């Protein structure tokens, strides 16, 4: 278990990290290129930020 | 008459392929082991369609024909008519004077489902178990279906959308059309964050309802089917 | 100092741009939205679907015949290069000072009683003058709007009820438009149209005017599928899309496969080969 | 006159004068009926189409 746990923990963290790319954080969308292709820089700047 | 909806009313929540990923969707489904009202046709009252309907239908002869969705089922009110003519699928949205007992005659003899219409904004034309799901969100009607062979099995089967339609009608009551010369079950849907497990082929072949029981809630929290 | 240092990033650059759009030539009719002879009353605003078409929104834009043309969730010059499932064209006529009332978070008679836009509105609101066409001497009272009713409305709901409003005291909830050509701009008619775009992953049907180009595989491309932009190498794959699915998705919610809009075939999208570049140096 | 600002579009902005997004100045405008509008037409003023 002690080794296995280690692996899982690291793997688990990575998964969480990756999943965090699917969150809006308040932006209009979680996809960068979506905003890049929908708004001009003066407004897309805020979402991207 | 009532019965129990074992593993039914599960539809692809999104238009998007996913493979071997345990994806959790919050959306109004038919809750597992729900308590689905059974009707026998050996009986066509006006039921509510408040938050969707799991309209299952087992029948052997395609006598179950049509669906009627009204707010008052009178000329003035708005009535959607999904009429499946066994020659060509038909849909209309038109505001109808309805005969209380609509039906088709059949070698075809009668077509007696209505009396008149005034104005409207659409028309479209084209051993077993057949499930169907009907929803309306912000005036967008969405229909899902599934035709499976069985001579309600607690066998899981995904449901895939076929038509959207922007009825914009404020629907609260509905109906069902039968053709004289056939059991059918209405459930009601509620918002239940289902966690669904697509297989390698990207087909939804198992799911857990988050609010069924402690085991299911635990499964939901861990994003897992085994605990 | 002597050691191995992770300096930079190796990222293959794309060779060419692929744009793939469904090939439809039907240019959809904005004309009878904008030279529509009559719009109905603002309470009974007119809906029309817009789909299976190609829409030059730019030619609409630079027409300069519109007083207020302002856009949310999308930008007028950007939205030429986008493909949408549906375009919802809602038009009516409202008063002058109240054109600003057509926006999310906005209140008043028409907003709280005739038309609301949702907070997450993803469309474009336009309005222009109609003195020559909507204001007749002595009065044109065809236009009507709602005054009294129990509650506040949800986005894009229609209420066409004529029930006599109950104050406690009975009044007709609808009052009409007394409209002279002689009046001030504040009391001058406005022809109003709003387009709300149904952004969905369903097969897009309204698309901007853009030449869809040829498809090339197994080479770094900068691609654009129905307005979905990206970069990568497109290969044949076996992800069995069922006929209704279009965009296969990845864990991180980045599109991983796409059904090509012209030939309904699936393409796996692999990010162009990249990595870290480390530099091995004995101490300088 | 509102078109004279960063992030602003239209005939004059997209065709005659743009201000940058990071504009660090001051925009002023006033009336010129008495001085810029003559009976029958003063067509001296011109712009790009
Ligand atoms: C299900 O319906 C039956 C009627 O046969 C009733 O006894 C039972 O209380 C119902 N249960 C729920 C949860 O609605
Ligand atoms: C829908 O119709 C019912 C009457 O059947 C009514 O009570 C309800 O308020 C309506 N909904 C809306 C949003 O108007
Ligand atoms: C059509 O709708 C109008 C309201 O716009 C109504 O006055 C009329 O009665 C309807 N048509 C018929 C035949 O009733
Ligand atoms: C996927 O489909 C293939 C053939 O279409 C089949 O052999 C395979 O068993 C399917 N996968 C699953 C999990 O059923
Ligand atoms: C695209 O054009 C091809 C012929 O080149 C045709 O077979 C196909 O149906 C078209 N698809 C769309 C979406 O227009
Ligand atoms: C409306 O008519 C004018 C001609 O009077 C035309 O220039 C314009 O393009 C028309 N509107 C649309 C949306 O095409």
């Amino acid at each position: 278990g002690k080794l296995q746990d280690v692996v899982n923990q690291n793997a688990q963290a990575l998964n969480t990290l990756v999943k965090q790319l699917s969150s809006n954080f308040g932006a209009i969308s979680s996809v960068l290129n979506d905003i890049l292709s929908r708004l001009d820089p003066p407004e897309a700047e805020v979402q991207i930020d | 008459a009532y019965t129990n909806s074992f593993t039914r009313g599960v539809y692809y929540p999104d238009k998007v392929f996913r493979s071997s990923v345990l994806h959790s969707t919050q959306d109004l489904f038919l809750p597992f082991f729900s308590n689905v009202t059974w009707f026998h046709a050996i009986d066509n009252p006006v039921l509510p369609f408040n938050d969707g309907v799991y309209f299952a239908s087992t029948e052997k002869s395609n006598i179950i024909r049509g669906w009627i969705f009204g707010t008052t089922l009178d000329s003035k009110t708005q009535s959607l008519l999904i009429v499946n003519n066994a020659t060509n699928v038909v849909i209309k949205v038109c505001e109808f004077q309805f005969c209380n007992d609509p039906f088709l005659g059949v070698m075809e003899s009668e077509f007696r489902v209505y009396s008149s219409a005034n104005n409207c904004t659409f028309e479209y034309v084209s051993k077993n178990l057949r499930e169907f799901v009907f929803k309306n969100i912000d005036g967008y009607f969405k229909i899902y279906s599934k035709h499976t062979p069985i001579n309600l099995p607690q066998g899981f089967s995904a449901l895939e959308p076929l038509v959207d339609l922007p009825i914009g009608i404020n629907i609260t009551r509905f109906q069902t059309l039968l053709a004289l010369h056939a059991a059918y079950y209405v459930g009601y849907l509620q918002p239940r964050t289902f966690l669904l497990k697509y297989n390698e082929n990207g087909t939804i072949t198992d799911a857990v309802d988050c609010a069924l029981d402690p085991l299911s809630e635990t499964k939901c929290t861990l994003k897992s089917f085994t605990v | 100092e002597k050691g191995i240092y992770q300096t930079s990033n190796f990222r293959v650059q794309p060779t060419e741009s692929i744009v793939r759009f469904p090939n439809i030539t039907n240019l959809c009719p904005f004309g009878e939205v904008f030279n529509a002879t009559r719009f109905a009353s603002v309470y009974a605003w007119n809906r029309k679907r817009i789909s299976n078409c190609v829409a030059d929104y730019s030619v609409l834009y630079n027409s300069a015949s519109f007083s207020t043309f302002k856009c949310y969730g999308v930008s007028p010059t950007k939205l030429n290069d986008l493909c949408f499932t549906n375009v919802y064209a809602d038009s009516f006529v409202i008063r002058g000072d109240e054109v600003r009332q057509i926006a999310p978070g906005q209140t008043g008679k028409i907003a709280d009683y005739n038309y609301k836009l949702p907070d997450d509105f993803t469309g474009c609101v336009i309005a222009w003058n109609s003195n020559n066409l909507d204001s007749k001497v002595g009065g044109n009272y065809n236009y009507l709007y709602r005054l009294f009713r129990k509650s506040n409305l949800k986005p894009f709901e229609r209420d066409i009820s004529t029930e006599i409003y109950q104050a406690g005291n009975c009044y007709f909830p609808l009052q009409s438009y007394g409209f002279q050509p002689t009046n001030g701009v504040g009391y001058q008619p406005y022809r109003v149209v709003v387009l709300s775009f149904e952004l969905l992953h369903a097969p897009a049907t309204v698309c901007g005017p853009k030449k869809s180009t040829n498809l090339v595989k197994n080479k770094c491309v900068n691609f654009n599928f129905n307005g979905l932009t990206g970069t990568g190498v497109l290969t044949e794959s076996n992800k069995k899309f069922l006929p209704f699915q279009q965009f296969g998705r990845d864990i991180a919610d980045t599109t991983d496969a796409v059904r090509d809009p012209q030939t309904l075939e699936i393409l796996d999208i692999t990010p162009c080969s990249f990595g870290g570049v480390s530099v091995i140096t004995p101490g300088t």
